[PDB]
RNA sequence: AACCUGGGGAACUGAAACAUCUCAGUACCCAGAGGAGAGGAAAGAGAAAUCGACUCCCUGAGUAGCGGCGAGCGAAAGGGGA
RNA sequence: AGCCAUGGGGGAAUCUGGGCGGACCACCGCCUAAGGCUAAGUACUCCGGGUGACCGAUAGCGCACCAGUACCGUGAGGGAAA
RNA sequence: GGCGUGCCUAUUGAAGCAUGAGCCGGCGACUCACGGUCGUGGGCGAGCUUAAGCCGUUGAGGCGGAGGCGUAGGGAAACCGAG
RNA sequence: GUAAGAGGAGGUAUAGGGAGCGACGCUUGCCCGGUGCCGGAAGGUCAAGGGGAGGGGUGCAAGCCCCGAACCGAAGCCCCGG
RNA sequence: GGGCAGUUUGACUGGGGCGGUCGCCUCCUAAAAGGUAACGGAGGCGCCCAAAGGUCCCCUCAGGCGGGACGGAAAUCCGCCGGAGAGCGCAAGGGUAGAAGGGGGCCUGACUGCGAGGCCUGCAAGCCGAGCAGGGGCGAAAGCCGGGCCUAGUGAACCGGUGGU
């Protein structure tokens, strides 16, 4: 499954790839945007 | 053009505004005139005299710039640069462009 | 039958020789695995890639139990 | 008469003022899905060319 | 004889295939006009608080744009002349 | 996807009118549709004249000569030699 | 007496039992236009050059800078500029 | 045949069109699932159009312009049957 | 809606057709660099994983012999022998316990902006990468991290979609 995780309060993307029904529902790794430096980034 | 395959045209447009349905539009054009030049004669340079003999053909804009050490005279353009600005500064008057 | 197969040729092995001048980068030797280890200045990649991290020249340094070495002594 | 730009072509490369030509970095549009950042940043950069850089000179001639 | 306007109007060919495109509003058919025909005193052009019917030649320009953005197609304003 | 033209349907107004300035709105601005005429500059060459680093009878118009003939075709049409 | 496998084309290879030509004479095939690219002779040189066209001529030349190439590049562009 | 019109036929289902067998003698079996055709006022699907909840552009606003859900929408196909 | 019209209906090929194949990876052929054909020999891929990843520390296999309650050729526990014959997600090769292999802790570098200099190469494309800046993870730290030991897991351009600038 084709994944694109999104940035808070802002509006950013990221290349990614989440996993069916493998245990992989959610993606709130940690990122790291162009304004600003590291911000958390959830899957949406 | 020809090889039978797809010709190395595989390359790729990035240019953009690379067209539009009612054509182009009308915007100014500002021409890159050197000061080395400008400072060959002397007396007081207007685009009267540089498309009358220079660099402006009926440009519908002038720019001085660049290299060169500006000669003691009024240069009347419509643009200058920060360095250029410079060079007249140290010996003559900045006369700016018109307005209306 | 159904054999006509083979992935085109990767051209690996020994690249650069001992007694050679080099720039810094100089992919070294690209290898398959680790049939020659790093060495005095000289670093590697993921495909096992040996290439020098100075300017000088090629040398070889076999030694048995720990392998075939290669470094880049610096001069200049 | 008169050579006719060959409009296909100029919409897609610039010729340097020297006499090189130059145009963008090939696969970056479709191919994508998840690449290393190297390789689209390297493909986000324009480049030279070699022998074909003359073919496509033969065409933007009066431009 | 050719030229001219209007009403109709191809295909080969090109695209190294072909169907949109191209050939081309060409060939041909038809009606009409006269030493010419057509067009013509703005419900215009288009950015200059500018020009000032129409027609033709330079130029603008292979530009603006058009295009299975392929092959290819291709203006106008403005300036200079009759 | 405006503008110019318009086969179908709906369908006004007369200067506080109406079109246009590339979908639309607003502002700024150009212009007055749904009647007709208008020379010249332009195109062509059956006809006459002048000229040619154009031909010189297998060339040059198909035809220098009683050729669109003889001859060939039902017929459009083809078409010499000399 | 010694020596000796026609011409052309096409071919890996032809004297060829591969193609073409009965013999002679005549007609017969890489051009021009415009645009481009390199070289080249020559004029001028940060300048260079004119197009329609007007004047003259009756095988004369001249005027005509509208316009075009060049003197700054880079970016998709706004823009900035020896960057 | 674009049409007018003509044939059909100045005929009328004991006639005319189409199709397949091919004097006549004895016969012409079983299969509607797929295909065609014939019958089927329900249902599903469906275009223009109608409809306008709701949303956007612009303007001081009156307005002008645009997008647009439910739902009413034919033949055809689905479906039922021969 | 073949009544009519305009078209397409591939290539390789010990002649075509039928059959098979067409891209990428592994090995052999390949004649000790590279490369190298054949409808020559012999196999795989069109994925998968948030932990099967980064890091810090700990840990070392398969098999063999003997002993052992169910088990028993082989579950699990003990001893000795045991340098790679295991493992490294999936083919094969090169590599590897002086870790790349098994476990636990913290955690997200499966970063953005770049890129000296290279291998390979007709073109395009592919592949490696020090070091620099911002900023962040693990570690006391020296330091490592720009995804999986590695070489397959893919598609120029055009045309269009969605979110921002
Ligand atoms: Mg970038
Ligand atoms: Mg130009
Ligand atoms: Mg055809
Ligand atoms: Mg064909
Ligand atoms: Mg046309
Ligand atoms: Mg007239
Ligand atoms: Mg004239
Ligand atoms: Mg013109
Ligand atoms: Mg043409
Ligand atoms: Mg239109
Ligand atoms: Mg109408
Ligand atoms: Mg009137
Ligand atoms: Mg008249
Ligand atoms: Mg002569
Ligand atoms: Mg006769
Ligand atoms: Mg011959
Ligand atoms: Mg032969
Ligand atoms: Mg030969
Ligand atoms: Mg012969
Ligand atoms: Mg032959
Ligand atoms: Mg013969
Ligand atoms: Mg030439
Ligand atoms: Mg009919
Ligand atoms: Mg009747
Ligand atoms: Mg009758
Ligand atoms: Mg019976
Ligand atoms: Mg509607
Ligand atoms: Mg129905
Ligand atoms: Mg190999
Ligand atoms: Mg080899
Ligand atoms: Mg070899
Ligand atoms: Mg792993
Ligand atoms: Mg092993
Ligand atoms: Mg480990
Ligand atoms: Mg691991
Ligand atoms: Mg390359
Ligand atoms: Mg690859
Ligand atoms: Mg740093
Ligand atoms: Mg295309």
């Amino acid at each position: 499954l084709l994944l694109e995780c999104t940035e808070c309060k802002r509006r950013n993307y990221a290349t990614e790839k989440n996993k069916r029904n493998t245990p992989n529902k959610l993606e709130l790794r940690k990122y790291c945007p162009w304004c600003r430096k590291h911000t958390v980034h959830r899957e949406v | 053009f020809e090889g039978g395959r797809s010709t190395t045209l595989m390359r790729l447009p990035k240019r953009g505004m690379q067209g539009q349905v009612p054509g182009e539009i009308k915007r100014p054009r500002y021409q890159g005139v050197n000061l080395k030049d400008l400072a060959r004669f002397e007396g007081e340079v207007t685009p009267e005299l540089l498309v009358r003999a220079g660099l402006l053909k009926k440009g519908y804009r002038l720019k001085i710039l660049g290299e060169g050490e500006a000669k003691p005279l009024k240069v009347v353009a419509h643009a200058f640069s920060k360095s250029a600005l410079e060079k007249l500064k140290a010996a003559g008057g900045e006369p700016v462009l018109l307005e209306a | 039958t159904k054999n006509g197969r083979d992935s085109q040729a990767k051209r690996l092995g020994v690249k650069r020789y001992e007694g050679q001048v080099v720039r810094a980068g100089n992919i070294l030797v690209r290898q398959r695995g680790t049939r020659f280890k790093p060495g005095k200045n000289v670093g590697m990649g993921r495909d096992f890639t040996l290439f020098a991290l100075v300017d000088g020249v090629v040398e070889f340094q076999d030694r048995g139990r720990l392998g075939r070495y290669v470094h880049v002594r610096p001069l200049a | 008469p008169k050579m006719k730009t060959h409009k296909g072509a100029k919409k897609r490369v610039k010729i340097t003022a020297s006499g090189k030509v130059v145009a963008m970095k090939t696969g970056k549009r479709h191919l994508n899905w998840q690449k290393s950042g190297k390789e689209i940043r390297q493909k986000g950069r324009k480049f030279v060319l070699a022998k074909p850089e003359a073919e496509r000179i033969k065409l933007l001639l009066p431009y």
